[PDB]
């Protein structure tokens, strides 16, 4: 599974707290990305491994 | 012929509907709507860059 | 002649309208406006002073 998300506000919180994110909210979700390459995200400067 | 090109299969789910005891997990994140009639859309993916 | 410049150009917009599903990604920013009716005039950047 790659890095999804149903909402951008997801993916901002998974960008902001990498440990303590919400995986699931109410009427949306977000995968984290679980491949064998670590692919570095970065959005501005919150880099995210 | 050691400059291989290993190919990953990457999936994820677009617009699924969540278990009817919805629920979250982190605060911060107020999404100006009804929650409880809240319905997924999108899959806001990241590219490469 | 060691000693030479770059032409970094930037940018930023002004005056975006976000999409009517408006949320927050941090708490304990509360402003006494209506949130829902909410809309920049104005673009606050930084200087280099």
């Amino acid at each position: 599974p790659a890095l999804s998300a149903s909402s951008r506000a997801l993916i901002d919180e998974f960008m902001s707290v990498k440990q303590t994110h919400a995986p699931i909210h109410y009427g949306h979700y977000i995968i984290e990305e679980v491949a064998p390459v670590r692919r570095i995200l970065k959005f501005g400067n919150k880099v995210v491994f | 012929p050691l400059n291989r090109r290993m190919q990953y299969s990457y999936y994820f789910p677009v617009g699924l509907f969540m278990p009817n005891p919805k629920y979250t997990t982190s605060a911060a994140i107020k999404m100006l709507d009804n929650p409880t009639q809240q319905l997924p859309v999108e899959a806001w993916i990241v590219n490469k860059n």
